[PDB]
């Protein structure tokens, strides 16, 4: 099996800048049968380059491919807004075709600390026997952030889940939502519900909390 | 060349799924048709392919023993069968056909033509509509809705019937231990607007016919 | 390489 390594897995760049993306193969790729695809969230992949350097008629000429053997590169001469997307390499020089893990080209902007909000369970939900507490980390950059839930200062595990939005097309930020879920009966055993947030833009962790 | 796939399906663990891919435009029999999947938040994985005229399949070793790819020349339709399904098989499955170069139809191997994808969800869960709970607001306030305990995907959310989009964040769903999904949608607005302006989240879960327009207030 | 078969097929089916 040929392993294709795309490193780094993320590049943070500005519109108008050049990008070069590496695809290194664990063995020589037969006849330079190396393709590159673009994929945006919610869309099928789209072929940009095939045979290492050939470009299909429809594809913008700011995309170019080069390299041979085990060492391939996709070059984007000048990043347009629509070029911020995920790029996959693929080898098809032997019957077992493989893909790289992808490189996400995202927009670099200034560091932005999250604005943090906490929401107690609604009265409506509490009537139903369950308590969900939500923490929002809004409009931060870069994407790396951490939330920890504490209930009367006891660190929680196994009772929360989170997800993160795609980078905002206008302000280049991310947001994150985390939900802590307990039975009503368990929720009523404790007083202070807290979400503690860590991020590059924060010199020390920020806690938002409420008292049940 | 247009490839059109069959619709989303929910499959029980241990079952087999069949996904179809109908091609229109160009020739079907002499070009290689492959299947590529993508699990949630993960990369693309080539599964296998078929050359219809020759009836020559080619399967990735990881799927050899669980996959069958067939082609019906009379309908220009290719089929993926995957057996012994497990939760790890939950993914969007794409059919992908090789491109051509020049005017003479010469094939390029690489995948120029892609279907729209088919989400196959491997689960023991039954169709369930969400409860929709407000996330009430406490110069900027946040408010939102929690769309809890639904199955299967997807759910859509708008605010004020689509009139409110600035500052709205609708998050990817999470899959809970129950095998039901939950998602949240939030919006930030000026605090001064909370007295006067109405904020309503429009939640649509087609499979359960859950359509809730939830007014969120302080 | 299975990925080369259709090129062969294309070439031999030309006239
Ligand atoms: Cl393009």
């Amino acid at each position: 099996e040929i392993v294709l390594t795309q490193s780094p897995g993320t590049q943070s760049l500005s519109p108008g800048e050049r990008a070069t993306l590496s695809c290194r193969a664990s063995q020589s790729v037969g006849n330079n049968k190396l393709a590159w695809y673009q994929q945006r969230p919610g869309q099928a992949p789209r072929l940009l380059i095939y045979g290492a350097s050939s470009r299909p008629s429809g594809v913008a000429d700011r995309f170019s491919g080069s390299g041979s053997g085990t060492d391939f590169t996709l070059t984007i001469s000048r990043l347009e807004p629509e070029d911020f997307a995920v790029y996959y390499c693929q080898q098809y020089g032997q019957s077992l075709s493989t893909f790289g893990q992808g490189t996400k080209v995202e927009v670099k902007r200034t560091v932005a600390a999250p604005s943090v909000f906490i929401f107690p369970p609604s009265d409506e939900q509490l009537k139903s026997g369950t308590a969900s507490v939500v923490c929002l980390l809004n409009n931060f950059y870069p994407r790396e952030a951490k939330v920890q839930w504490k209930v009367d200062n006891a660190l929680q595990s196994g009772n929360s889940q989170e997800s993160v939005t795609e980078q905002d097309s206008k302000d280049s930020t991310y947001s994150l939502s985390s939900t802590l879920t307990l039975s009503k009966a368990d929720y009523e055993k404790h007083k202070v519900y807290a979400c503690e947030v860590t991020h590059q833009g924060l010199s020390s962790p920020v806690t938002k909390s409420f008292n049940r | 060349v247009q490839l059109v796939q069959s619709g989303a399906e929910v499959k029980r663990p241990g079952s087999s799924v069949t996904v179809s891919c109908k091609a229109s435009g160009g020739s079907f029999s002499t070009y290689a048709l492959s299947w590529v999947r993508q699990a949630p938040g993960r990369g693309l994985e080539w599964m296998g392919g078929v050359i219809p005229l020759l009836t020559i399949t080619n399967y990735a070793p990881r799927f050899q023993g669980r996959i069958t790819i067939t082609a019906d020349r009379s309908t220009s339709t290719a089929y993926l069968e995957l057996n012994s399904l497990r939760p790890e098989d939950t993914a969007v499955y794409y059919c992908a056909r090789e491109g051509t170069t020049g005017s003479g139809g010469k094939p390029i191997g690489a995948f120029a033509h892609w279907g729209q994808g088919t989400l196959v969800t491997v689960s023991s869960a039954s169709t369930k509509g969400p409860s929709v709970f407000p996330l009430a607001p406490s110069g900027t306030a946040a408010l939102g809705c929690l769309v809890k305990d639904y199955f299967p995907e997807p759910v859509t959310v708008s605010w004020n019937s689509g009139a409110l989009t600035s500052g709205v964040h609708t998050f990817p769903a999470v899959l809970q231990s129950s095998g039901l999904y939950s998602l949240s949608s939030v919006v930030t607005v000026p605090s001064s607007s909370l007295g006067t302006q109405t904020y309503i989240c429009n939640v649509n879960h087609k499979p359960s016919n859950t359509k809730v327009d939830k007014k969120v207030e302080p | 390489n299975w990925f080369d078969i259709t090129n062969w097929l294309w070439y031999i089916k030309k006239k």
